[PDB]
């Protein structure tokens, strides 16, 4: 239309480079390190908390079994 | 009208039979809502019993919150697939 | 008569659109008449199309029965059984009623070709209704993936200035992923002779087989929803593809997957899908915490609608694979929530600031309320639908898919609050940015939200609001139909 | 005083010092609005409000604790 | 005195974009 | 009646939202002031009903959920604990509207300030009035959001948009423990109605209440401000003096409080989170005194002050006494918002409209209104024997004795600690402003005026609250053996009694005389010999001076570490997970797998004779050779493509 928006090559440039940083991606130490953390790590560590609490935990109703207060008080001196 | 569960059982049946088990299908998923009626029924004591006897509720409605914790676990809808696809006797 | 009704008078009203708008292709050089005010008059034919389709499930849904068991509407159509439940007639309507929408907000934003661009999204909502209603495996995969023929096109012609890459992107994530899904459907067919939903519903398979089965359909549901890490496709799709395109995308293809949990996996793969819930739960959960963290530092502003869209559809699939009535209630509901918040969150972001400044950089806007104030009122509103704000659909869809996890798997289903929190922020830091500070020194002063684009955004909101405050429009209608897909054996 | 654009800035809430020359027409019609259905609030809320302490007799609560026992 | 916020890397290689010190703009 | 408590401060919001620009600024401000006293008078009218007569409310709309056994309904009870909330809430709301009609005179957007402000105090009277959690979350959710507008109000200020997004992230991090809470609520007693939930428990397991109080614990600190998740609260102070008034004293700060109230049935059923209430209250009333010494904004001085306070009522939740942080609870919203007003009424009357008391001085006599109202606040801030302070703090603080644990002996001396410095920041706060010598230019102080009649009226109604209204009051909530069966108090946990006998008579005058002598001595220092406060000179005096002034780094903390490291976690995933691995196993990676493969097929295709020989006989090999050696074909095959 009107050209309604003051275009910047500078804002150009930069959102170019944010879409593209793909291109320039390296499968270095730094990468293998952060793609190990996110995609290995992490989700064996939720992997191991779901398959060790499957089925362990009936929360439903749950009672109350054991007193909370204690009936006799003995001084520390 | 007022429809009504075909009360119909796996257990009696030829799966082979397509409206019949269409029946103890529905008729299991009919039983399940009824006790979640129930359920809410005994909650609804619970909660007028708790407003009126203010601190009596802990003695007044013993037996109300007793038995609304045992159905809980229970009066909740389970579905048709887990008794339709599995013996417990074998 | 349903589906009969819904393809011959959609045929009639494609033949009649091409043959009135190509009668005069003939080296006649003319100056036609119909091609006048960007060819109005096709435009107007096609959307009176689509509003008649809502009109034919309406006739339907008046028959429907809440307290009955089963398919109803039971009909044979080119050697096809179709039927509806509870669960498919919402989804039909929530898909017939963003046709209208996906037409009127293309209505003047085209370079030319209306009439193409008007058949195909009236070809995609009726594929799209039509795959709720199919009742065999195979009738559903021909469904499923009929659709990328039409979308294939439409974000190639009607594109941004990378649509080729999100053509390509569309075309062989889904179809690839989906051909896994198919040699599932064979091995269904050649060991019971049938995909028939009822049919498959009652055998019980071996252990093993059910695993290979599941990963199969998994992998071409997985695909569609999207989830990571399969979930690439989506953002450059959403950038690229029309306005119309990112609604039907959007609001629509992607409760498909959803749709496919509910007749592939829950009804025939009972016992194998208790053993891959918590498998399902981490991917999900892990998909929403980095799709969130993720779109914090998306500088697009039709992607970051993209990467919100991905948030909330990981809490679909966390609600869905919930064992209990809460969990499934909750996922279908925040489905129907999404299918209108996600559509406004584009018309806003994709429709009215791309028509007028032609660019999706985030750092050009800024301060937008001084001299837009009713495109901020909506921004603003919307934005709290989107984090799940009490009063809208997305919350009352939120909270019960949480709930349900946590009732399903009360440890690691607790992760699933995060949505709360993540949500609001990458949500709330986009709309503080435009609706804050001063008005953008790289903006021209221009008109506001028109008459038109008034109209989209309050019929998208008043859905999502009547659904947030009164569920139970929803919830009587899914009641019996949701409590189909429940397993267990409690002695 | 400044200049706040009021030519095409016309929000719902006025923008920037907004007062129409026919206010004192349209606050009567607000006020008789607001005052007409504010009795409304209160005809609506003495019909449908109750004390939930009230409704069952602490006679009727026994019976039920011993049923349900 | 005035120092860097943590994770800004001292050196970038993105092809031909420019290279240039991070200069944080809330201290100009 | 009910219905009009509750829903008429929401028609107050719609007429000044969308008919604003119809009924003009002056009757629109006014409108929504009528609107916001007829809650008012409804609500001193079921005051009545409920605490002195036994009547309860209770309006039923219409059904929200019902998905199977889960049934959340759209109603709203009045109690006496939901009518107690509901006093100073309406009565501080109208007062403080009441203040904002002349305060924002000179702004050009207050119809949109009006909405905002009635809009706020309809969420608060949703969150103290709905009868489940649900209801309770929708007015806790508005909350925040009316927040996070009201600070960032003036948005062309980059200050204000940043702390209103600050205010509302730290709260949605609340919200999503509370709905983890009313997950595990529905998981364990299949209800989040007030009814069910609280007759359950005494029967319910320990580690089930234990985590469902958590979730409201964690809650309870980002919209009360205590430690942890109290950075919001300075930013805050972005908003207009009108806001912190309200929010602070009646509102926002003291919804957690509530939570925490509310929650007694299940809350009295386990010691471990009453004791994490205890310590966190202890360590924010402590925390928040010693930053407000040297502090120099007067209303970030104030916001402390109002920190400070909420933590005295979080160490009564603590040891279980629900009645007293109750009524603490009243009380304070009552001088602490006419010392938010008054000193609004400071900053308006001084021209150049500073807000550092560095620049202020000898303002007694120009102002002496202003200067009564804040004197009288901050005596009843300082608990003043007599005044209504006093009959609501002192015992809070003696109640930490009264425990006669560990943990009650140490956060005494917090306690106590933080009443001392409640008087010296009181103290200071009154030099500077008004007993210092002038710091100001000339031309202040000869057009130093007080403000209209309009900002005086409200000024004056609280000011008697803060003299009278705690004795009269103390009786209903601080009386033994009065009947408040919604403040829950198990047999075990009753320490009233001890706390009222069996306190030493020196412990009971202690904090008076700390307060009362250690404030003298300041006012001498600053009077006589102030070359001991020129700090700069000492290193270590002025690096313990930086860490309070600077609000035990706490801030920059946590900017520079958490929120920097949250975000950098987005980028890492950004660039080497959807940017990164994603790419080469995705798009990029085979579109050089398939340049590579295709490139190699591309040099097979030629026409010759030779070529297409040595293929053909050599495919004779698969005839001679044995099927086992099929696979080490097929790797030779891919060593030749390469
Ligand atoms: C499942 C199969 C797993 C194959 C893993 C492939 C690993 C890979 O391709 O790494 C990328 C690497 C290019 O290196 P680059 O990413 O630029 O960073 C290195 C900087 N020193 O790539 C290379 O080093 C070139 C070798 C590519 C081999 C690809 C084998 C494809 C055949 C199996 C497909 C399945
Ligand atoms: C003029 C008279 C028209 C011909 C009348 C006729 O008998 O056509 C056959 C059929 C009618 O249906 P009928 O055979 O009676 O029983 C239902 C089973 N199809 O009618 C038809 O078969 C019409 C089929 C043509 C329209 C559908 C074409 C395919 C549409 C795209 C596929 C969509 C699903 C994917
Ligand atoms: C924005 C944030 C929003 C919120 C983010 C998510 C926060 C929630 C994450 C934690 C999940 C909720 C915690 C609930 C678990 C507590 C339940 C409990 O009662 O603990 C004990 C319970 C079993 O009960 P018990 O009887 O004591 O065991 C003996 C059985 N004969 O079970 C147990 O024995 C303990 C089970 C292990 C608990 C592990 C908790 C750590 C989880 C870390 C996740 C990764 C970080
Ligand atoms: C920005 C977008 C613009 C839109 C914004 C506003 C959206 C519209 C707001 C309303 C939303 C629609 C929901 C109401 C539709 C009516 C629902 C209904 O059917 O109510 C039925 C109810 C019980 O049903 P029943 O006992 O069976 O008797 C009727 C038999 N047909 O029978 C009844 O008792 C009817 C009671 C209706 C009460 C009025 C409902 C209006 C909303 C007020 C209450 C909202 C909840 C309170 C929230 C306050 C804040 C916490
Ligand atoms: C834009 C608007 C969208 C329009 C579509 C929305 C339609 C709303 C649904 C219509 C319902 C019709 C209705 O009001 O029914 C009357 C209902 C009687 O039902 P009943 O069973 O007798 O009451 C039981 C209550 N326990 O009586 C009721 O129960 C309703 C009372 C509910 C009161 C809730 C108040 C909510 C906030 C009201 C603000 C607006 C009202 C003030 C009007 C202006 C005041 C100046
Ligand atoms: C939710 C999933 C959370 C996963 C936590 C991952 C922690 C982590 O990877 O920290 C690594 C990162 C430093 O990594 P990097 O920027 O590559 O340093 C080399 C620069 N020359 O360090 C950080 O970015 C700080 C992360 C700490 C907060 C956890
Ligand atoms: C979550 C999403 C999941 C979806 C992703 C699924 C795809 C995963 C597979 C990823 C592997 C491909 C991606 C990485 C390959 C990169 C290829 C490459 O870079 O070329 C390597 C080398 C040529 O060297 P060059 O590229 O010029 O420079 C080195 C740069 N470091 O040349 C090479 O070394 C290439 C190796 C030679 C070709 C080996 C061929 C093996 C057989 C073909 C593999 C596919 C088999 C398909 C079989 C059915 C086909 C009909
Ligand atoms: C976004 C990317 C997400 C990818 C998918 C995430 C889900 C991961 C699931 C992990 C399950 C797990 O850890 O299960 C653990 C198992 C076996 O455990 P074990 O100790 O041998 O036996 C357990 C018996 N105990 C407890 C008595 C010692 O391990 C496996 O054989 C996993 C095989 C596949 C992963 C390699
Ligand atoms: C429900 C099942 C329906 C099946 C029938 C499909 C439509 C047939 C159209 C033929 C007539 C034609 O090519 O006409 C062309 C028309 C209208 O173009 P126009 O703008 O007038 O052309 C320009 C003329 N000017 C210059 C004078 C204005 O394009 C369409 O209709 C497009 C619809 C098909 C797109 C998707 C193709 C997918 C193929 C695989 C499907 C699984
Ligand atoms: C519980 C649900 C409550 C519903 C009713 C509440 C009142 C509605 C007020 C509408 C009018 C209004 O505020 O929007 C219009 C005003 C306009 O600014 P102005 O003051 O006229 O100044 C005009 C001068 N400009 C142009 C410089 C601003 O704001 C804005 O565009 C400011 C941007 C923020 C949008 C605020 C949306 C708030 C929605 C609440 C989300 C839940
Ligand atoms: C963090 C730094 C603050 C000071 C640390 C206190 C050290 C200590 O010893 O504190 C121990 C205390 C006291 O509880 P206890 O001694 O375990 O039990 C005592 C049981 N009575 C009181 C019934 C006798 O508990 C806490 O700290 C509370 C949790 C951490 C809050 C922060
Ligand atoms: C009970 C608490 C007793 C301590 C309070 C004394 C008064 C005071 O803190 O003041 C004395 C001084 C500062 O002088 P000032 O009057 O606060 O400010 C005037 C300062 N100028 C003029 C330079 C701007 O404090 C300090 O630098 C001490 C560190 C602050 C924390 C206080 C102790 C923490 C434990
Ligand atoms: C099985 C688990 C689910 C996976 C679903 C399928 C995903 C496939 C990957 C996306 C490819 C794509 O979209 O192809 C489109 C891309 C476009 O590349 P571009 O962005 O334009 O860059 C390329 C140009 N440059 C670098 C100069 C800018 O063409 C290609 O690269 C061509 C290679 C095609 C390989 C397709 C094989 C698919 C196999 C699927 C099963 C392993």
């Amino acid at each position: 239309g009107p050209h309604l928006l003051r275009e910047d090559a500078s804002f150009q440039r930069y959102g170019q480079l944010r879409d593209n940083l793909a291109t320039y991606w390296k499968f270095n130490r730094k990468a293998a390190r952060n793609v190990f953390i996110f995609l290995v790590a992490v989700p064996a560590g939720l992997g191991y908390l779901a398959y060790n609490y499957e089925g362990k935990t009936p929360f439903v109703g749950k009672r109350r079994t054991e007193p909370i207060f204690e009936q006799d008080y003995v001084p520390r001196k | 009208d007022h429809v009504r569960s075909p009360n119909v059982s796996f257990d009696d049946i030829d799966y082979n039979n397509s409206q019949d088990l269409h029946n103890a299908q529905e008729s299991l998923l009919r039983e399940q809502w009824i006790r979640v009626s129930a359920l809410k029924v005994c909650r609804k004591a619970l909660e007028s019993c708790y407003k009126t006897s203010g601190p009596n509720h802990y003695e007044d409605c013993r037996e109300i919150a007793e038995k609304y914790l045992n159905m809980l676990p229970d009066h909740r809808i389970q579905g048709f697939l887990g008794y339709q696809k599995n013996d417990p006797s074998k | 008569m349903l589906v009969q009704n819904l393809i011959i008078f959609n045929i009639i009203g494609i033949v009649l659109l091409v043959l009135l708008n190509n009668n005069n292709n003939g080296i006649l050089n003319k100056k036609s008449l119909l091609t006048i005010k960007n060819e109005l008059k096709l435009k107007q034919i096609g959307l009176i199309i689509s509003i008649i389709n809502i009109l034919i499930i309406i006739e339907n849904w008046i028959g429907f029965n809440s307290n009955y068991y089963g398919f109803q509407n039971i009909e044979r159509f080119l050697n096809i059984y179709w039927g509806i439940d509870g669960i498919s007639l919402l989804l039909v309507l929530l898909t017939l009623i963003l046709g209208p929408i996906a037409i009127l907000s293309n209505w003047k934003n085209l370079k030319g070709y209306y009439t193409y661009y008007v058949i195909s999204i009236n070809m995609l909502v009726i594929l799209m209704a039509l795959n709720f209603i199919c009742l065999d495996l195979v009738s559903f995969y021909i469904l499923f993936e009929s659709t990328l023929a039409p979308l294939f096109l439409l974000i190639g012609i009607y594109g941004a200035n990378n649509k080729n890459k999100a053509a390509y992107y569309v075309l062989i994530y889904t179809l690839a992923s989906s051909l896994f899904m198919l040699l599932s459907i064979v091995i269904y067919y050649i060991i019971i002779n049938s995909t028939d939903y009822i049919y498959i519903n009652n055998i019980i398979l071996s252990i093993n087989l059910q695993s290979l089965l599941f990963i199969g359909i998994i992998i071409g549901i997985a695909v569609k929803t999207p989830l990571m890490p399969v979930h690439t496709w989506l953002p450059t799709v959403h950038s690229e593809s029309p306005l119309g395109g990112s609604i039907l995308l959007a609001g629509v293809i992607l409760k498909l997957a959803i749709y496919g949990v509910i007749r592939l996996l829950l009804p025939n793969l009972s016992e194998i899908s208790m053993m891959f819930t918590p498998i399902i739960y981490i991917i999900s959960i892990l998909t929403l915490i980095y799709s969130s963290l993720i779109t914090l530092k998306q500088t697009d502003l039709k992607v970051i609608i993209a990467y919100s869209s991905i948030s909330h559809l990981a809490v679909c699939m966390i609600g869905i694979f919930a064992n209990n009535l809460i969990g499934i209630n909750g996922s279908l509901i925040l489905c129907l929530a999404h299918g209108f918040v996600s559509p406004a969150l584009f018309i806003l972001v994709g429709g009215i600031l791309y028509d007028r400044y032609h660019n999706r950089l985030i750092n050009y806007y800024q301060g937008l309320s001084t001299f837009m104030p009713i495109f901020s009122i909506y921004l603003v509103v919307f934005s709290f639908c989107n984090t799940g704000t009490p009063l809208s659909g997305n919350f009352v869809g939120e909270f019960l898919s949480i709930t349900g996890a946590v009732i399903r798997h009360p440890i690691i289903g607790s992760l699933t609050a995060a949505s709360v929190l993540l949500s609001a922020c990458y949500q709330m830091k986009l709309t503080n940015r435009l609706t804050g500070s001063v008005f953008s020194q790289y903006l021209h002063i221009t008109n506001d939200v028109t008459n038109r684009e008034i109209f989209l955004l309050n019929w998208l909101l008043i859905p999502t609001i009547i659904i947030g405050i009164y569920p139970s429009f929803v919830t009587n209608i899914l009641n019996l139909a949701s409590s189909t897909l429940i397993y267990s054996v409690l002695i | 005083h400044h200049i706040h654009t009021p030519s095409y800035i016309k929000p719902p809430t006025g923008g920037w010092n907004f007062t129409p020359a026919n206010w004192k027409q349209n606050t009567v019609l607000v006020l008789v609005g607001f005052t007409a259905c504010c009795v409304g609030l209160y005809k609506l809320g003495e019909a449908g409000s109750y004390n939930p302490k009230l409704k069952y007799k602490e006679e009727e609560l026994s019976r039920w604790n011993q049923s349900a026992k | 005195k005035s120092f860097l916020p943590h994770f800004i890397p001292k050196n970038y290689s993105y092809g031909d974009y420019p290279r240039l010190k991070p200069e944080n703009l809330q201290k100009r | 009646m009910i219905l009009l408590c509750i829903f008429t401060p929401f028609l107050g919001s719609l007429i000044s939202g969308f008919f604003g620009r119809y009924i003009g600024v002056n009757s629109s401000k006014w409108i929504v002031c009528l609107s916001i006293f007829v809650s008012v008078v409804s609500t001193y009218i079921l005051f009545i009903d409920v605490i002195f007569n036994e009547i309860e409310y209770t309006y039923n709309i219409m059904n929200w959920l019902n998905v199977e056994y889960l049934v959340v309904d759209w109603s709203f009870t009045i109690d006496k604990l939901s009518v107690s909330m509901l006093v100073p809430v309406v009565t501080v709301s109208f007062l403080v509207h009441l203040y904002s009609v002349s305060y924002m005179s000179h702004d050009p957007h207050q119809q949109r300030f009006f909405s905002y402000l009635s809009m706020f105090t309809f969420a608060m009277i949703v969150l103290v009035t709905g009868d489940n959690y649900l209801i309770l979350f929708v007015g806790w959710e508005f909350i925040g959001v009316a927040s996070y507008l009201l600070i960032s109000f003036w948005f062309t200020r980059f200050n204000a948009v940043k702390s209103g997004l600050s205010a509302l992230l730290i709260n949605r991090f609340g919200d999503a423990l509370l709905v983890l809470g009313l997950s595990y609520l529905v998981l364990v007693t299949g209800s989040v109605n007030y009814n069910t939930v609280f007759a359950l428990g005494s029967y319910l397991d320990v580690n089930m209440i234990t985590v469902i109080l958590i979730c409201f614990l964690v809650a309870s600190m980002a919209k009360s401000a205590q430690l942890g998740l109290h950075s919001w609260l300075l930013l805050a102070m972005e908003g207009p003096t009108p806001v912190s008034s309200l929010l602070h004293a009646a509102c926002l700060v003291i919804a957690g409080v509530f939570l925490l109230m509310r929650s007694s049935p299940l809350l009295e059923y386990t010691p471990i989170v009453l004791l994490l209430i205890l310590w966190l209250g202890g360590l924010s009333t402590l925390i928040s005194g010693l930053i407000a010494m040297v502090s120099n904004d007067i209303k970030k001085i104030i916001a402390l002050s109002t920190m400070s306070q909420v933590g005295i009522m979080m160490i009564a939740i603590g040891v279980s006494c629900y009645n007293l942080a109750l009524f603490h609870l009243i009380c304070h919203s009552f001088f602490k918002a006419l010392l938010f007003m008054s000193a609004g009424s400071v900053i308006h009357s001084i021209i150049s409209e500073y807000q550092d008391i560095r620049m202020y001085g000898g303002f007694r006599q120009f102002i002496p209104l202003a200067y009564t109202c804040i004197f009288i606040a901050s005596l009843s801030l300082m608990a003043i024997p007599g005044l209504t302070g006093f009959y609501s703090k002192d015992i809070i603080i003696e109640s930490m004795y009264g425990e006669y644990t560990f943990s009650g002996f140490i956060i005494y001396w917090f306690a106590l600690i933080s009443a001392t410095c409640t008087s010296l920041y009181s103290i200071r706060l009154i030099y500077y402003t008004f007993l210092n010598n002038p710091n100001s230019p000339k031309y202040i102080y000869i057009n130093l005026k007080e403000n209209d009649i309009v900002l005086i009226t409200p000024m004056i109604i609280l000011t008697i609250l803060s003299i009278f209204g705690g004795y009269l009051l103390r009786d209903i909530y601080l009386g033994m053996g009065s009947p408040f069966n919604e403040l829950f108090i198990h047999p075990n946990n009753l320490s009233l009694i001890e706390t009222e006998f069996s306190l030493p008579s020196i412990l009971k005058v202690l904090p008076l005389i700390t307060g009362l002598g250690g404030g003298l001595i300041l006012l001498l220092i600053y009077e006589f010999n102030y070359s001991l406060f020129l700090v700069y000179n000492n290193k270590n005096l002025s690096k313990l001076y930086s860490f309070f002034n600077q609000k035990i780094m706490f801030d920059q903390l946590l900017n520079n570490l958490i929120l920097r490291s949250g975000l950098n976690i987005g980028w890492l995933l950004n660039v080497h997970i959807d940017r990164g691995i994603l790419q080469l196993f995705g798009p990029l990676g085979l579109w050089k797998l398939s340049t590579f493969i295709s490139s190699k097929l591309n040099k097979l295709v030629f026409l010759n004779i030779g070529f297409i020989l040595e293929i053909i006989v050599l495919s004779w090999l698969l005839i001679v050779f044995k099927v086992s050696l099929l696979k080490y074909i097929l790797l030779l095959i891919i060593f030749i493509i390469l």
